[PDB]
């Protein structure tokens, strides 16, 4: 039953992923006044789904000078974390699950250090250490703010937890500031916009190249889902289209920032104000 | 009540203002730090109580500081000194562990810090090696301390676990035949930390 | 735009059939809608001897 | 709005100018010091809570309820001359 | 109870394939690979923080410096001697008598000790770290402050 | 067996250090705050407090001349060994209320309706 | 798991428990809460999947032997590294203040744990060290 | 403490020089003992709920058939 | 290569799962005969000192 | 003669004290560079911590997660000091030792 | 110069570091001194209960 | 062997009002030999006054409000013994089984 | 707070309950043992059945129904 559960979960992640990819098209055309796929299918609905059935078909490069498990290894790892955390949300029942959620993204930086390491490119490895001190640095925040979060959530019992059948289905009004910093270090995390500077997948071609991608939308829905539990007062599929929506909307409207000029926001600006937020939460909840 | 524990507040709010002024006087360009260091040993002076051995150690450090000019040795000699005093009221293993750590990681610092001119790379490499030297009798500290927990059930250093960790303790007084970390240390390592 | 509307419309309908069957087939699973709220100590003690005397009471069921 | 700020400098050795010196006080281009209590907390509204940001995402929301330029080839062509 | 007991089992193993590769990449992979299986295997005896806290950071921080320090200072010499040298084997005499046949264990006379599963609570936890262990708390503070000074002053320049 | 439910919202009263005592004087305040022990303190308290601020500045002031900083040395000085005697001159005054100290100036003060 | 002595199962006998246990389903309501087991089938699930996405284009896609197919198309690091490792661990320790119901004393203990560590990070933001210049 | 202690003389020499473990523990977890209940206390109470047994205040010792 | 490897890996795993237990049932095994024979020289000098102790 | 219960216990215990000395002699035997050296030392340390994880669910005593929760500290914090002494001495001496950090050669 | 003139100054060239220290010092000064003068402030089973039931009956 | 068992914990959750009120002296009596004897064999007389009087309870409930009780410990059990989700059943069976004997 | 509150009421109230259940099921299972052991070492000389090991206080067993590990 539990094997069972899990393909029927791992099912609409994949369906929900090729959606994903053809709806950023078709709204960041639609910001554009132009329209995205349409051809490819009745209203470009075949689209993702062709795109999957080319890379299948696609010559796999191996390249004849790097060490081929560590390569092969690296997208594996990165859609196995994801499938792995989908699962941590929904067939769960954990007493700190936002805990074991958190180190699960933690260990996704691996699939990138180990394209860095495995491709024989020379800026492969330059970028690779540019996109892991991204995610390093806003790892932190996300933390803090999870601090800040579970100093509220309490069971029946009395129990404190980070349990989210245990959160309340009511927003968070009073977080709203921590909230915002949340989002941005989602689109940090998924190296979205505006901090899509750093790629270290420049030698992958055919399925490792889609497991890549799907990992990545999956990554991105993990984290949706996690944000509405914290502060939207529950997991709902309008919510995960909501916040999908707002972070293509956002990546049709601004530009990108340079490396230091992240690293400095998230090491002068996100890092104090999450702490300070959790030492105010603190002084609060006595 | 917390009446009893002034000192250790004392201590935590000294090193939390001494920071704060160490910052601001590196702000102004001033390359000497003679008034952090009397600061400093106002702080020694300030936390070690009312015994003997205590003062006799607090006394000697006092006397030591004036052979050392920045401020990141000064913080790292006063932390240092803090493992230094609390392991004389330390009745326990964990305690023990902690204090002989945070003094360890001290003077391995130190060692890399300090080094000037043609020996630096000597001092860096007697460093390393005396940090690897330690670590492996910090695991056997730890492992004959859990195996003394297992067995007793409590905290008290009784029963044949103790000959391991009488061996760490010849360890850290450079005895023959686990001598040569020192002989490595005294060969490269400059005067001050000598 | 319109032709924006599908994939979004597609990805709510994915995620609303998903998680409905989802729920329908722990809810077999687990026969109670509150499998996925936190436990102690002491409820996993409650739920433990409960097994244990369902199986007892199984048990004394076969002997009479 | 084009006005500058001692912060927002997209370099290093003007960065260092602006916290060292009050020469940017001179130029016309840049952005005063807030002088009452309104002032800052306009300019905190500025730089915290974005506002900025949400100008250019107005705008391309309204965009995306607006009409589009896309023919659909090789159904509809485009527009050419007797001189082509 | 197979899996359980070769999951137990398996970190001795890993322990030892740590030092046996030659390749600086494996032993790091190796070492990951030990640290999730013994993550999992402190969840047997009851303790799930603990675990997530050896995950989070073993695996999230340490390895990452790791694979960091040994991507950018290790020019390929495993040829170079690092094959043609061999090993020693008076150390590897040492490692079989004291971890295989085990002639001072830990348990010392005792040779049967029976397993058993805790249930930890992080009330107990976080009463002992903030009211009973307070002292100790403040001094891991200490230590991390001198690693933190500590590394700051002593990155190359 | 059975283990005691456990009562998520009562924390042990309990402080890190453990005096091991018990008091051999009257017990005025078995746990007196802060305004309670600055309000019952002595005047060799404040006297050793501002012996302790004075040699502060004296001593910052001539440290910090030597780098032509020599006023807010002083002054940083002064407020490091002042705080320092102001701990040491609160927690005598909390250990004479709570009964560890002599407390036979302290017994005929604090007590307005007890005081005979 | 199963319980391999009779004050495991509750003092019930009989091998109606026995064979009951070792034939279970899984269920969180009974005698697996909070148990993290299909975090492991999860992990097994996916490895299957993905290295069947790495196989398959070995059999179905065109493949040309090339030379040139098979080629080649800071210290901030150790900061950011070191800083985060030692981030992370204060963060561990703050956990299991945030899941107790603190009192005062608890609520001050760990504002001087949070104090000794802003402290060094001010230092460390004074002395120009979270510039990212070089 | 947990992990460290302190000496100090008593000036007027009425203290008395025990384990400072023991101390500790006595002051911050406490002893508990408990005692064998006398026997014939066991069989008069054993006698009275025999009785209330079979005078039908008292239930069964299952709640099944 | 690869597929080397990775069988050379599977088959350490599996003879490191299936052999190991042996040594460990084997130290058991001779833990639990040297305590028998302690319970029999033990009740040997219990009975000695019951004899020629009254 | 013996339990399920007492073959995990004693099958733990056996792991860990080859994990202890694995830890403490391996890399050294098979004259590997300091990098592992520092790993090898977290191996030494991982074994401690789970001793005393045992032990604390053995006895039901909270000293063995004060203890694991320690060592975890201690252990990052001298691995960090470690390897930035490797990286400036390996800057320090490449230029006439190229095998610079392994000193079992 | 005085409050004013420094604190502009410097809440203009660095906002966000001059916010997270108010929010800290608001944090630190409620739990000092705003709530322990406001919002500052053996029955058997069977009582406790009866209060429970109590409170619960009315609503 | 006799067995030996108490009702189920979902059960036992929605009858623990009535334990207090109605056999108050057995639940004493238990706590105060627990309290001072370790060894059960010591306080075998007054845990079986306990089980048999939560036991004559249990079998006074089901002959005079079966049905309420019933959807009662079933709303228990669905929720995982979260009181706050039972409200209207818990006031239904309190209305049909008061806690304590009322006009009298 | 106030259903924990309840909660926790609710619990002091079944736990002796549950203690004296607990200690019935106990005593019978060790009368079954030491039929057994009756039955298994009735011609050993010298062997007396129900030895307790202890003097004074009463050992719990040190496996129970309620630690289990996770995975
Ligand atoms: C946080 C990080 C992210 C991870 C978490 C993500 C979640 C899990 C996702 C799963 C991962 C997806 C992708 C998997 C990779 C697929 C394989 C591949 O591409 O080739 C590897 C490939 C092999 O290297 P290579 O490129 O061919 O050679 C380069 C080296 O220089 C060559 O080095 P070398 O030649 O020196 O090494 C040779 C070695 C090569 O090792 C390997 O092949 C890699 C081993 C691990 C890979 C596991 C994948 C599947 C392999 C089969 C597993 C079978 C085990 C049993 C299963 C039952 C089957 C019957 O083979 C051997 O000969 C091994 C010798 C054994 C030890 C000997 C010492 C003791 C002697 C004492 C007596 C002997 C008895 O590179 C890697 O090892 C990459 C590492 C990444 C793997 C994932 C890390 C985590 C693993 C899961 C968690 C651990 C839990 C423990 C459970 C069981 C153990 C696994
Ligand atoms: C390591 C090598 C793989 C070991 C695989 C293994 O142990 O298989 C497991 C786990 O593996 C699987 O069952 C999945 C096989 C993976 C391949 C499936 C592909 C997708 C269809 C067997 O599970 P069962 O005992 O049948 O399940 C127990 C009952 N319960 C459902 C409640 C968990
Ligand atoms: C620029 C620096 C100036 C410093 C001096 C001025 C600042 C004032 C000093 C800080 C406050 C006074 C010192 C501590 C007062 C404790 C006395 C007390 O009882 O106060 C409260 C005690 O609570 C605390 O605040 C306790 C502080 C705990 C501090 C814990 C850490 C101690 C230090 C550990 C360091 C470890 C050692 C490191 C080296 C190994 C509660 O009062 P009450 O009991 O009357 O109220 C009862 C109420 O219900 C709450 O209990
Ligand atoms: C859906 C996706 C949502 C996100 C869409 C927009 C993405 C924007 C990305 C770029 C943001 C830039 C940014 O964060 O700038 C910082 C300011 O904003 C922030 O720091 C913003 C985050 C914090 C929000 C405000 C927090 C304080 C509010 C009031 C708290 C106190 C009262 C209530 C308790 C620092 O830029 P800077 O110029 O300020 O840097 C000072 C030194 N140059
Ligand atoms: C031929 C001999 C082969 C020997 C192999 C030994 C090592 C086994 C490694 C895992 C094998 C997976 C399938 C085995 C079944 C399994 O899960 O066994 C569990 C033992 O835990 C374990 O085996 C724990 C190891 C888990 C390592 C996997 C790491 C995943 C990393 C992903 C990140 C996770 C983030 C944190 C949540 C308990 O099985 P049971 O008895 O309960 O099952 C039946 C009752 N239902
Ligand atoms: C949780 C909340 C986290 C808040 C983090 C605050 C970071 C403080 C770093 C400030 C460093 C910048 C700096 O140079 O500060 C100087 C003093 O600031 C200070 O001394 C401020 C110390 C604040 C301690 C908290 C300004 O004065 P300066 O020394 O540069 O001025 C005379 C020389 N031109
Ligand atoms: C020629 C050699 C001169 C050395 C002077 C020895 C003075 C010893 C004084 C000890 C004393 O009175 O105890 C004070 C005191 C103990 O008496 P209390 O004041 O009642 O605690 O302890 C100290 O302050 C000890 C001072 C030790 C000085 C370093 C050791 C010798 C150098
Ligand atoms: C901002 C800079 C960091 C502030 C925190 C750094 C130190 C961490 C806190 C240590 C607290 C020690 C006990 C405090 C206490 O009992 O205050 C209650 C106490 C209650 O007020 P009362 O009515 O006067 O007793 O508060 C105070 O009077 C002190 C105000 C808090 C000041 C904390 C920092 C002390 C040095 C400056
Ligand atoms: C940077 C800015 C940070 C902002 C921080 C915001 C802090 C907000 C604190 C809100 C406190 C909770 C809201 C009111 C609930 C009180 C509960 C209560 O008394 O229950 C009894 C009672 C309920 O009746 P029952 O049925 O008897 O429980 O409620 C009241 O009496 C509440 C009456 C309204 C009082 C509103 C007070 C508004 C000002 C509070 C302080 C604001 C300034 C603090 C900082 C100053 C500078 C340091
Ligand atoms: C601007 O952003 C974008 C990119 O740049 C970042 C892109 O690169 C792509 C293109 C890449 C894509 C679509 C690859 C990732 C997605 C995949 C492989 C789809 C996953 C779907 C699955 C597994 C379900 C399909 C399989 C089925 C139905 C099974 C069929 C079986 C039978 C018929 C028997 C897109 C669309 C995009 O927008």
């Amino acid at each position: 039953m539990i094997v069972a559960s899990i393909l029927i979960l791992i099912v609409p992640v994949l369906l929900s992923v090729a959606m994903f990819t053809l709806a950023e098209r078709t709204v960041m055309a639609s910001m554009q006044r132009r329209f995205g796929p349409q051809v490819s299918g009745i209203s470009g609905l075949l689209q993702p789904f062709w795109d999957g059935l080319k890379l299948g078909v696609k010559e796999p490069v191996l390249p004849d000078s790097s060490s081929a498990g560590a390569f092969a290894a690296s997208p594996m790892i990165s859609f196995v974390l994801s499938q792995v955390a989908w699962v941590g949300i929904c067939i769960s029942d954990a007493s700190f699950q936002g805990l074991v959620i958190m180190a699960i993204s933690s260990l996704a930086v691996y699939g990138v250090m180990l394209a860095g390491w495995a491709s024989n490119s020379k800026y492969a490895f330059l970028g690779c250490l540019r996109s892991v001190a991204l995610m390093v640095s806003y790892e932190l925040s996300l933390g803090a703010a999870l601090l800040s979060i579970g100093l509220f959530v309490t069971d029946g019992t009395g129990m404190k937890c980070l349990n989210f059948a245990e959160m309340p289905t009511t927003p968070q009004y009073a977080m709203l500031p921590l909230c915002l910093i949340f989002l941005v270090c989602i689109l940090a995390e998924t190296k979205r916009d505006p901090f899509d500077l750093p790629g270290y997948n420049v030698e992958y071609s055919s399925l490792g190249f889609a497991l890549f991608f799907i990992a990545e939308y999956a990554n991105m829905a993990v984290m949706s889902a996690i944000a509405s539990i914290y502060f939207l007062g529950g997991f709902s599929a309008l919510k995960i289209t909501a916040l999908f929506f707002a972070f293509v909307w956002t990546r049709g409207t601004l530009p990108r920032y340079r490396y230091d000029q992240f690293m400095r926001l998230g090491w002068k600006a996100f890092l104090p104000l999450t702490l300070a937020f959790f030492a105010l939460h603190a002084s609060v909840a006595i | 009540a917390a009446a009893a524990a002034m000192i250790e507040l004392d201590l935590c709010f000294g090193l939390l203002l001494l920071i704060l002024f160490g910052l601001l006087s590196l702000r102004n360009g001033h390359v000497s730090l003679a008034h952090i260091r009397f600061i400093c040993q106002c702080w020694l002076v300030m936390i070690t109580p009312l015994e003997v051995q205590d003062f006799a150690l607090c006394i000697l450090t006092v006397v030591l500081l004036q052979s050392f000019h920045s401020f990141e040795a000064l913080l790292f000699l006063l932390l240092a000194y803090i493992g230094q005093l609390y392991m004389m009221h330390s009745c326990n293993l964990v305690s023990f562990y902690v204090c002989l750590e945070a003094q360890t990681l001290c003077v391995v610092v130190l060692c890399g810090l300090l080094a000037r001119g043609a020996s630096t790379s000597f001092s860096v490499e007697a460093a390393l090696k005396f940090l690897l030297l330690s670590a492996m009798v910090s695991g056997m500290a730890l492992f004959w301390f859990s195996a003394m927990y297992q067995r007793t059930g409590s905290l008290d250093m009784v029963g044949q676990e103790t000959f391991w960790i009488l061996l760490v303790m010849l360890f850290k007084l450079g005895v023959a035949p686990m001598h040569m970390w020192s002989v490595d240390l005294y060969g490269s390592i400059p005067k001050s930390l000598l | 735009g319109w032709n924006a509307l599908p994939s979004l419309v597609i990805i709510t309908g994915i995620w609303t059939a998903g998680l409905f069957a989802l729920d329908k087939v722990q809810m077999f699973r687990e026969n109670k809608p509150a499998w996925a709220n936190n436990k102690d100590g002491w409820q996993k003690a409650l739920y433990r001897r409960d097994w244990y005397l369902q199986r007892e009471e199984e048990t004394l069921a076969m002997a009479k | 709005g084009t006005e500058r700020r001692p912060g927002e400098s997209g370099a290093w050795k003007q960065i260092e100018r602006q916290r060292y010196a009050s020469d940017w006080e001179n130029d016309p281009t840049f952005k005063r010091t807030p002088k009452n209590l309104a002032e800052v907390l306009d300019d905190s509204a500025s730089m915290l809570l974005l506002t900025d940001v949400w100008r250019g995402m107005a705008y391309t929301l309204g965009a995306f309820f607006d009409k589009k330029v896309t023919i659909m080839y090789p159904f509809e062509k485009g527009q050419l001359s007797p001189r082509f | 109870m197979f899996f359980e007991n070769s999951a137990i089992l398996l970190c001795a193993l890993l322990s030892i394939a740590v030092g046996y590769t030659k390749s600086p990449f494996m032993s790091l992979m190796y070492s990951v690979m030990l640290f999730i299986n013994s993550s999992f295997v402190l969840m047997m005896l009851g303790f799930e923080f603990l675990a997530l806290v050896n995950l989070l950071v073993y695996v999230g921080a340490l390895a990452v410096l790791f694979l960091f320090v040994i991507m950018l200072l290790e020019i390929p010499a495993t040829e170079l001697r690092a094959y043609s040298r061999g090993w020693s084997t008076l150390g590897i005499f040492v490692f079989i008598i004291n971890g295989v046949f085990q002639i001072t264990p830990s348990m010392g006379p005792r040779g049967i000790i029976t397993g058993l599963p805790g249930a930890e609570s992080i009330t107990n936890l976080g009463h002992a770290l903030y009211l009973y262990f307070a002292d100790l708390l403040i001094l891991n503070s200490l230590v991390l402050t001198v690693a933190l000074f500590g590394r700051f002053a002593i990155a190359p320049v | 067996t059975w283990p005691e439910p456990p009562n998520y919202y009562e924390a042990p009263k309990h402080g890190f250090k453990v005096t091991l005592e018990n008091p051999t004087f009257p017990i005025i305040n078995p746990d007196p705050n802060i305004t309670d022990a600055v309000t019952n303190m002595r005047s060799e308290n404040w006297g050793v407090v501002a012996g302790l601020a004075g040699l502060g500045y004296v001593a910052g002031y001539y440290f910090g001349a030597k780098v032509h900083w020599a006023k807010p040395t002083a002054l940083f000085t002064s407020i490091f060994l002042g705080k320092s005697g102001l701990l040491w001159g609160m927690s005598d005054s909390a250990h004479r209320l709570m009964g560890f100290k002599e407390n036979s100036k302290e017994v005929a003060a604090n007590l307005p309706h007890v005081m005979q | 798991y199963n319980a391999w002595s009779p004050a495991q199962r509750y003092f019930v006998e009989g091998d109606h428990v026995v064979t009951a246990e070792a034939s279970r389903t899984f269920q969180f309501t009974g005698l697996d809460s909070g148990s993290f087991y299909p975090y492991v089938i999860a992990t097994v699930i996916a490895t299957a999947i993905s290295t069947v996405f790495i196989v398959a284009p070995l059999v179905i896609a065109p493949s040309r032997v090339d030379l040139d197919k098979s080629s080649a198309y800071s210290v901030s690091f150790y900061l950011v590294s070191i800083m985060y490792l030692l981030f992370d661990i204060e963060i561990a320790y703050l956990f299991p203040y945030a899941m107790t119901h603190a009192s005062l004393p608890m609520y001050w203990t760990m504002n001087l744990f949070l104090a000794i560590l802003v402290a060094g990070f001010a230092y460390e933001w004074g002395m120009g060290a979270l510039e990212w210049r070089e | 403490t947990a992990g460290f202690v302190w000496r100090e003389v008593d000036p007027t020499g009425q203290a008395k020089n025990r384990n400072h473990t023991y101390m500790y523990n006595l002051k911050t977890f406490g002893h508990r003992s408990y005692t064998r209940r006398d026997p014939s206390e066991l069989q008069a109470a054993a006698t009275s709920v025999e009785a209330r047994v079979k005078s039908g205040e008292l239930g069964g010792l299952s709640p099944l058939a | 290569g690869l597929i080397r490897n990775i069988a050379t890996f599977a088959t350490a795993v599996v003879g490191w799962s299936v052999g190991i237990p042996f040594v460990v049932q084997a130290r058991m095994n001779g833990y639990v005969e040297r305590n028998l024979a302690t319970y029999d020289a033990a009740q040997r000098q219990k009975a000695e000192e019951a004899a020629i102790g009254g | 003669y013996y339990t399920e219960g007492e073959i995990f216990g004693t099958t733990f215990m056996y792991t860990t004290n080859m994990m202890f000395w694995a830890g403490i002699v391996g890399a050294v035997a098979f004259r590997r560079n300091l990098i592992i050296l520092l790993l090898s030392a977290e191996t030494v340390m991982l074994a401690c911590n789970m001793n005393f994880l045992f032990t604390a669910a053995y006895l039901n005593d909270i000293t063995g997660a004060i203890m694991s929760i320690t060592i975890t500290t201690i252990a990052a914090c001298e691995t960090a000091i470690g390897l930035a002494l490797c990286v400036a001495y390996f800057h320090m001496r490449s230029a006439t030792d190229v095998e610079a950090l392994n000193m079992l050669k | 110069m005085s409050l004013g003139e420094a604190f502009r100054t410097a809440v203009y060239k660095e906002p966000v570091m001059v916010w997270s220290l108010m929010i800290y010092g608001v944090g630190i000064s409620y739990a000092a001194f705003v709530k322990p003068s406001m919002i500052e402030p053996p029955p058997s089973l069977k009582e406790v209960m009866a209060g429970i039931q109590a409170k619960l009956n009315n609503k | 062997s006799n067995t030996v068992r108490v009702p189920y914990s979902h059960e036992l959750y929605a009858m623990s009002r009535h334990v207090v009120f109605r056999a108050e002296k057995e639940h004493k009596a238990a706590v105060e030999c627990k309290g001072k004897h370790d060894w059960p064999e010591d306080c075998k007389p007054e845990s079986e006054a306990l089980v048999r009087a939560t036991n004559k309870l249990y079998k006074e409930i089901m002959e005079k409000s079966p049905e309420e009780f019933k959807e009662y410990a079933q709303c228990l059990d669905w929720y995982g013994l979260r009181f706050s989700r039972c409200r209207d059943k818990q006031t239904a069976f309190e209305k049909a089984f008061p806690i304590v004997d009322a006009k009298k | 707070r106030f259903e924990a509150d309840e909660i926790l009421t609710v619990r002091k109230i079944v736990h002796p309950v549950l203690q004296a259940e607990w200690d019935l099921r106990y005593l019978e299972h060790l009368k079954r043992e030491r039929e057994e052991e009756a039955k298994v070492m009735k011609n050993v000389p010298g062997w007396k059945v129900g030895e307790s090991t202890t003097r004074h206080r009463w050992l719990a067993p040190l496996e129970s129904w309620d630690k289990r590990p996770l995975v």
